[PDB]
């Protein structure tokens, strides 16, 4: 009976959440949100090899799909590889942590990439930050698309999508 | 008709199985299984030897039959049933 | 205490450059010229041999009698 | 096709033209890892009153490297019983004696240490140390005092040009890829360039690199263990080994 | 605190009366929403609908 | 080393294979993604602690996975067998 | 759909580190501001190509430019003239023109489209 | 401060194209809010000791030799003055970007 109700009420994805605010407890790290920010850079692109290698991390096996950019060479872009993990029905519209001053637009048409724009699970435009992905955000991306998809999809967004972040900054090279 | 909340509350209630009371009826049918009560889902088949995860899915099939009895503070008793046929 | 067999970074053998890096710099030549003309040339060997204590020669007065 | 660049002693430097980065890689990794060498692998000590303990002079032991390029036909790999015996009985007399590697009685005459002027330990007084050491063939994988390579380099082929004269360019790059002859920038070393690109930041039109898709730059610094050449060899060997021991498998599943 | 706030318990018809009897708060939080499953401080954004619902075409 | 077989079907192809470490892994990803029809092929490294690895091949179909994985053992072993010939001769 | 002649004007240095927004004249007071990235930077001003937006896929070569992505942000300006957003998975492209692409019922908003440049030879 | 996370061997280590590989990886993380320079300054410093092979004194307040110094002695020294240096994934063999 302990084993069934620590299972049933104490796993840790059931309490990504933490009740002393509407926010999710459980999120991006300091790493975790330079990997994401570097993957989402509107001029990041990735080869076919690079995009494997990504993705192996993850347990994700599907169709890539027809790249980016087709010609002259065959580019994958950062968004695109993230937006296999969005659910197909997910729409966000919210500012990135990096329009937080001057640089800051406060709409969808800056040309730097510092609004997130995802139409039917497609990030189109924006970079994933703290306020996208962080711990401690409340409505951030990720808080609704947990309270949206439940604390299953959650787990498994962050396990797999954290993965390939992690796996993008360790094949970029990040220092000081 | 204590107040209009309250009336939500109670109509929400009615038709939906709180978090405490799944984990009840688990952790019951694990022990009931632990000490040799026959499984109603078909025991093979199943990924998952663990007498835990035979309980959780006999309670998604909703085979095993159990009925819940909440009192309300008024003296109300609800009777829930987790059949589902 | 004895200097290693070999460098920590690349398995590399330092110990036999010890003596002739330890007798020449001693001398009152530059250890830059005579780790270069040595054959260490990897920074890595270079800090393995600049940075010893040779510890043992202080340390066989105080031995255990075992 | 491969070309040689430059063969010093220990060094081998090589250009393969036609090969993928991942096979070039694997080769560089079984080099390090998956080609045996032999090597301490147990101490028995009779006696010692050495300052350095057993366990450090068994590692250092250890970590003295064998030339072994005729062991490996003569002696089992681990995967199959054959050991290499050798013996270090000394003694100090009056005054501190530091023993080398060359006292260092093997019982296989052709085995013997790399050099012998490795430093094992520093005896005091009146010390005598006596020990058998039971040498055995082993791959990188297991420890990396089986490793036949002090280093190995897998880089990208370079492709530097020069575009016009410019003074900056000679300092700005580490390498000496730049010279300045008769008043004019020219490159005497290409390959010895690493694709830094200081060389175009600073001087962004003046020089222009890329790096060649097909071609790569091998390079591995042997301990004295085994040739560079035969070190390549046994780590293609193992890779072809491992690939046929995988198609075996994979036939005999289908 | 946890000594002082340890015996209270949220009842079937919304109350937050305690284990000994006393009743507490009629109704938790004026809307019975526990924090734990509000859109922060808001038991439903009603601007988050919007966009889940027309947000492809926004 | 031990092999497993997972989720195996006509195009989707899993397999774990213990005790080869990056190197194998990488090498038959770059054989995979050489050989023409895989559609998508990527070896993992579930836990460096432990020392096996997972393949991941996807098709379009024309081949089994298994058939592309073996032509790339094939493909894999002739580079070998060229690199050998080519050093034995330097 | 909405294809036409030509001629780029300048290829700024862009908000990004890598990053260059082309900018393109073309017919009917059009004006179109794509991103390019380093490696796909096959263009060099005042150079006269041709630009194709298509449903279906076209025909491309490795001097061309191709690209896939999804139509979006339709605005109208207070001048009057239409602004449209077409995200080549990320990279934008920015068309300025009368009678924008989902007034005139060209397409549809959120449809996968391909977006090909081609020099002219 | 820091626990080791994990044991990396010399072939997975990313290696620069002289061949030298880590002994210890920090995250970059760790610096910018705990605010050390000192210890960006110490690594440039033990760099440059190892290569010139000269002594490097950090007493506060005063140093020999100055940073600038250091920079230019370590280019001289065949590496790159900013003490960066091109590094090759070990995994997969492949250049990072960076
Ligand atoms: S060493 Fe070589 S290729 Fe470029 S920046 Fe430095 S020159
Ligand atoms: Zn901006
Ligand atoms: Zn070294």
């Amino acid at each position: 009976e302990a084993i069934a109700e620590a299972r049933e009420l104490m796993l840790v994805h059931k309490n990504i959440i933490t009740p002393r605010y509407g926010g999710p407890i459980i999120g991006g790290g300091q790493d975790y949100i330079s990997g994401a920010y570097l993957l989402s850079v509107k001029t990041t692109l990735l080869t076919v090899e690079e995009v494997a290698t990504i993705l192996g991390v993850t347990d994700f096996v599907g169709e890539l799909g027809e790249p980016a950019i087709l010609a002259p060479k065959p580019y994958y872009t950062g968004k695109q590889v993230i937006s296999l993990f969005l659910p197909k029905d997910f729409n966000f519209h919210g500012p990135a942590n990096i329009s937080k001053g001057p640089r800051a637009c406060k709409d969808e048409i800056c040309p730097h990439d510092s609004f997130i724009v995802i139409k039917n699970g497609l990030l189109l435009e924006g970079v994933f930050d703290k306020k996208a992905i962080g711990n401690q955000q409340p409505e951030s991306m990720l808080h609704w698309s947990i309270r949206e998809y439940g604390t299953e999809y959650g787990k498994w967004l962050m396990d797999n999508v954290f993965k390939m972040f992690i796996r993008f900054l360790e094949m970029r090279g990040f220092t000081m | 008709t204590i107040d209009k909340i309250n009336e939500i509350f109670k109509e929400n209630w009615k038709n939906k199985l709180t978090k405490y009371e799944i984990a009840r009826i688990i952790s019951a049918r694990a022990l009931q299984l632990s000490m040799g009560a026959l499984p109603l889902i078909d025991t093979s088949n199943l990924k998952s030897d663990d007498v835990i995860s035979i309980a959780e899915e006999e309670l998604k099939r909703g085979v095993l039959p159990i009925t819940i009895r909440r009192i309300y503070p008024n003296g109300q008793v609800e009777l829930i049933s987790v059949r589902k046929i | 205490m004895i200097i290693p067999i070999r460098c920590f970074t690349c398995g590399a053998v330092v110990a036999d450059k010890w003596e002739p890096f330890s007798n020449r710099v001693m001398g009152g030549e530059d250890p830059e010229k005579v780790l270069t003309e040595l054959g260490v040339n990897r920074y890595c060997c270079r800090r393995m041999l600049l940075s010893h204590v040779n510890i043992i020669r202080e340390i066989i007065h105080y031995t255990r009698p075992i | 096709p491969i070309s040689l660049i430059e063969r010093n002693g220990l060094r081998l430097r090589l250009v393969l033209e036609n090969y993928p980065l991942e096979f070039v890689n694997s080769i560089r990794r079984a080099s390090i890892l998956y080609v045996p060498v032999m090597a301490v692998d147990e101490v028995y000590f009779i006696e010692n009153n050495s300052p350095l303990y057993d366990e450090i002079l068994a590692h250092r032991l250890a970590l003295v490297p064998f030339v072994s390029d005729e062991a490996l036909e003569h002696y089992r790999p681990p995967e199959e019983g054959c050991y290499n015996r050798v013996y270090l009985d000394v003694e100090a007399k009056d005054q501190p004696l530091m023993i080398y590697s060359r006292d260092l009685k093997s019982e296989d005459q052709m085995i013997t240490p790399v050099s012998g002027a490795i430093p094992i330990v520093l005896l005091g007084s009146k010390q005598k140390i006596s020990l058998e050491a039971r040498l055995r063939l082993g791959y990188g994988k297991e420890h990396i005092k089986y490793s036949p390579v002090s280093v190995s380099i897998v880089r990208y082929y370079p492709k530097v040009t020069v575009l016009g004269n410019c003074e900056k360019a000679v300092e700005v790059c580490p390498e000496g890829v730049f010279a300045m002859e008769n008043n004019k920038l020219v490159v005497k070393n290409e390959l010895s360039c690493i694709l830094c690109e200081e060389c175009l930041k600073y001087c962004a039109g003046s020089v222009s690199i890329e790096s060649v898709e097909n071609k790569f730059i091998l390079e591995i610094e042997s301990v004295g263990s085994l040739k560079p050449e035969r070190i390549l060899i046994e780590a293609s060997k193992s890779l072809l080994r491992k690939l046929s021991e995988l198609k075996s498998k994979l036939e005999a599943g289908k | 605190l946890i000594n002082a706030l340890s015996d209270l318990r949220i009842e079937y018809d919304g109350t937050v009366r305690s284990l000994y009897g006393d009743i507490v708060q009629v109704v938790y939080g004026d809307d019975a929403v526990h924090p734990m499953y509000s859109a922060h401080s808001k038991s439903v954004n009603v601007n988050r609908v919007i966009e889940r619902v027309i947000g492809w075409k926004r | 080393m031990e092999i497993k077989v997972i989720k195996e079907e006509q195009n989707y192809l899993e397999l774990q294979i213990d005790g080869e470490e990056h190197t194998i892994g990488n090498l038959l990803k770059g054989m995979l993604l050489k050989v023409p029809g895989v559609k998508f092929a990527a070896y993992s490294l579930p836990h460096p602690l432990i020392t096996s690895i997972t393949i991941k091949i996807l098709t379009d179909g024309s081949i089994s996975a298994r058939e592309a994985l073996i032509k790339a053992i094939e493909l894999a072993e002739n580079y070998a067998n060229l690199f050998i010939d080519e050093v034995k001769k330097i | 759909m909405m294809q036409g002649t030509c001629k780029i004007s300048s290829i700024e240095k862009g908000a990004l580190k890598n990053l260059y927004v082309v900018k393109m004249d073309c017919d009917n007071d059009l004006k179109i501001e794509f991103d390019i990235t380093k490696e796909l930077s096959i263009f060099s001003k005042d150079e006269e190509v041709t630009f194709i937006i298509s449903r279906e896929k076209p025909e491309y070569s490795e001097k061309d430019f191709c690209a896939h992505g999804y139509l979006f942000l339709e605005r109208q300006q207070e001048d009057g003239s239409f602004i449209d957003e077409i995200s080549l998975y990320g990279l934008i492209v920015k068309i300025l023109s009368k009678n924008g692409l989902i007034n005139s019922k060209l397409f549809k908003m959120m449809d996968h489209v391909y977006y090909c440049v081609k020099k002219k030879a | 401060k820091g626990v080791v996370g994990i044991l990396i061997d010399q072939v997975d280590m990313p290696y620069t194209a002289k061949g030298i590989v880590p002994d210890i990886i920090l995250n970059p993380h760790a610096l910018p809010s705990r605010m050390t320079i000192g210890q960006i300054m110490e690594a440039i410093g033990g760099k440059y000791a190892a290569l010139s092979g000269k002594p490097v004194d950090a007493t506060p307040f005063l140093e020999t030799p100055k940073l600038q110094e250091m920079q230019k002695e370590i280019l001289k020294l065949g590496h790159l003055p900013d003490s960066t240096e091109v590094v090759y994934d070990g995994r997969t063999g492949q250049k990072l970007k960076s």
